[PDB]
DNA sequence: CGTACTTAGGTTAGGCTAACCTAAGTCAC
DNA sequence: GTGACTTAGGTTAGCCTAACCTAAGTACG
């Protein structure tokens, strides 16, 4: 599937990695992006030739001044087109993010500005995510959220009732799976109920308004909520 | 292909109307081409040629020659490339 | 620069037959600011692909699938100009090269939501029609 | 070095069999003296262009293709060594090591002449018996 | 068609180009080879690295001293396999170089030194290219080779009658051509005459013993022959 | 598959004749695994080690012990690995 | 408790197409 | 004699597989 603009695609990835607690490594836009081991190296050392990124002692990709400013413009674009196709064009809920995902490498910031008015100056995407850089168009307190906790931890740590607040855009990259999410109610200010488990690697069992699903680790790990 | 081939066979190029003798017309279509150039636009916009504006066009004799166009808020010339792009109804 | 090569060349293709201007290589040259071995190696590029052919008088002819390519790209650029100025709210000259960009993104899903949107428009701000409409189904 | 990866793992598994060895990864690592990691992957490769299985006790069994790869390699080695020894006349201890880099690239063609050249031989200079001269026609 | 050695096969056909009196550049061993531009480009610039050619302003590649060395190498392997294949195994003629294409890869200098003995000190190929790089061996006073002239210019020089020299490594690429030369008897040591033409990008007429054949200019440019 | 199974049912391993107490037999067969050490292959040429050639191998116990074998221009030490790669036919 | 193998994340060599360039030609009314 | 195009030889960006590595695990008699 054709990124459009690559070197944009792989800033956003390794910001997706850091939203959601993971070490970004070049394995993980492998994964990610469906490329090859060799391919990911190659484009991350023509960044790192850019100066948008350097790869560290430890091997985990680390954000330039140029890189992060740019990540977060690409991300931005991301935000208010998803905020854009739902709230104006009205695009259907699991179909938002692939649409968005292209248009953030062609949206100008005379445009952006123009969003900003016509939305409200919003503040968070339609999947509970906050939208950065809006400092940059000329735009507000920011939540703390340190109360966020993760569905996987919470599941670990004896599960609970919970608020559902964020859906990362890792999990947002498979429609089948959000649609599975919006018909039983896993979506943004909904109340779950997060089944216990033991151990990494076993999937967690939530309980929505419209009945219950199974989440992977690595999907249950980039839903956020608030516990009751 | 209305875009291609007019439904309206009395739509006609501004600079053809300007080469038969010049008249008032209706601004009906303004290409791609014309609109790559933002500060002709900007022109366009200000002087009034946009879609659904009369215009009067000044008759006009060689090829390669600028045509005259007056609109509502004053007059501009447009290369003979710009003016072939712009179609017009005369009434 | 150009986003989508093939997708500027079929469209640029088009806007020369909507001009009535004879659609040559040279012309794509002069519209795009390319050289012309790099013309002739793209059109050569799409002429293996089966979407044009250079007739012997030299003007290039859009295939069925070249032509269907460039009503879709063209589509979905005038239906973006029309959101962006309608609803938007963005400056009338600085459209059409945000619709230039949008046209090789857009897909029919949001084309159909945007009809919707627009109320069936036919026409872009500029007053060229919108062609291909048949194939949304709308 | 190996000139050719595959090959010499065809041929490695085929020493392993003549020797009576149960042929693992593991024998493959210390012969070749590659890394674990290394032999498992391109054994999977082999296995997934359908030259070999690894079987439930884990030991590696040449397919029909593989075992057909495998037997004009050892061919072409040996023809290699009765060259090299009868003809062009190379030091005992040296010809293994210059016929391990020839078998790689020995045509049928080339075999079928030394076969005529060499008196048509069924055994190597260190007694192996030549397999496959069914396959070559001889 | 697998090369078994990048490195040797890129140095060899530099050489061949020297031999051929053809200007060493990237789109020769392009079309050579049959590798795409960026392929070549990427290799060469890996061979200039190791310090093995450089390319000039001109861009015409041009061999280091270690470049050389081992350019000969190859070559000296190339054409002493040759003299096996045909002396020795009994290989057919138009068959012989694309299998010494192959041995001149795996070929040790032990046996190099071994083939000297067993061929009686061979001087030059089975198709009278001279064989390089004997003096490393351990091994004759060199012909003058001023005197000899390539097909295409006798032949746009007027023609006349020749004796056949040496047939180039880009001719022997053509094992079908190579069966045609033999049959109607253009091959070393044989009297030929080369019909007149004008201008370059001409095939050029020739007449053996058994019969005449047309070559193509890049042909007639690697077969060299002294006139009468 | 005379090569794998041996079409001579009496061909035997060196360490095998050598743990079942020992005997003379003829160099057949050495295989590719003890080819590969250049070093021992002189040292077999040297003491009488080849195909064609008559050999005592010496009665030995326990595996992962080496077995000494005496060939006509003296004897040598063959690792277990090694002697398992030698056949011989015993006479 | 080594022996055999997997998991995880690299590497270089050696290939590819798409898509841009210049310099210096040829072909045509 | 200028406009349109070809010939010739490059370039960077962005993809690939094959085939090597280490470090730190797991699984089994
Ligand atoms: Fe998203
Ligand atoms: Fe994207
Ligand atoms: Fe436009
Ligand atoms: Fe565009
Ligand atoms: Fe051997
Ligand atoms: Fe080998
Ligand atoms: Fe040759
Ligand atoms: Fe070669």
């Amino acid at each position: 599937n054709d990124l459009i603009d690559t070197t944009e695609m792989y800033l956003r990835t390794i910001y997706d990695l850091e939203e959601e607690g993971v070490v970004p490594l070049r394995a993980r836009i492998a994964e990610r992006l469906e490329q090859s081991g060799p391919t990911v190296s190659q484009t991350v050392a023509r960044m790192e030739r850019d100066g948008l990124l350097t790869v560290a002692e430890d091997r985990h990709l680390e954000l330039t001044k140029a890189g992060r400013a740019r990540a977060i413009s690409v991300m931005r674009k991301h935000r208010l087109a998803e905020r854009l196709l739902v709230d104006v064009i009205g695009l259907e809920w699991e179909q938002v993010h692939l649409e968005a995902c292209r248009w953030e490498h062609v949206m100008s910031e005379a445009v952006e500005r123009k969003l900003v008015k016509l939305l409200g100056n919003p503040t968070t995407s339609p999947y509970g995510n906050p939208i950065p850089g809006l400092d940059e168009l000329g735009v507000s307190v920011e939540p703390v959220d340190t109360d966020l906790r993760r569905v996987d931890e919470v599941a670990r740590s004896g599960g609970g009732r919970a608020l559902v607040c964020r859906i990362a855009e890792h999990v947002q990259l498979d429609p089948d799976l959000m649609s599975e999410l919006k018909k039983v109610g896993v979506v943004p200010g909904n109340e779950i109920d997060i089944v216990a488990v033991a151990g990494v690697n076993k999937p967690i069992q939530v309980q929505g308004s419209e009945g219950g699903t199974q989440l992977q680790p690595g999907i249950a790990h980039a839903v956020m909520v608030r516990v009751k | 292909g209305d875009s291609v081939e007019p439904v309206d066979t009395d739509l006609r190029r501004v600079d053809e109307v300007a080469r038969s003798g010049g008249g008032r017309a209706l601004v009906c279509r303004i290409a791609e081409h014309v609109q790559l150039d933002p500060d002709l636009m900007s022109e366009l916009k200000k002087v009034g040629v946009v879609p659904g504006n009369e215009i009067d066009i000044v008759a006009v004799a060689g090829v390669n020659k600028p045509i005259q166009v007056q609109g509502s808020e004053g007059g501009t010339q447009l290369q003979p490339g710009i003016a072939h792009a712009v179609m017009v109804r005369v009434k | 620069d150009l986003i989508d090569t093939t997708e500027m060349y079929l469209r640029t293709i088009y806007d020369l037959e909507e001009e009535g201007v004879v659609p040559l290589r040279a012309r794509i040259a002069e519209r795009l600011e390319q050289s012309g071995p790099t013309v002739s190696q793209t059109v050569a590029r799409m002429e293996r692909d089966g979407l044009l052919t250079v007739a012997e008088d030299r003007h290039l002819e859009l295939t069925k699938a070249g032509r269907a390519r460039a009503i879709s790209v063209m589509r979905k650029h005038r239906l973006a100009e029309r959101l962006l100025v309608d609803v938007i709210g963005l400056e009338w000259e600085q459209v059409h090269l945000e619709a230039c960009r949008w046209e090789h993104v857009m897909s029919e899903a949001v084309e159909r939501k945007l009809v919707k949107l627009l109320g069936n428009p036919t026409t872009s701000p500029y007053g060229n029609p919108i062609p291909g409409l048949d194939e949304l189904g709308v």
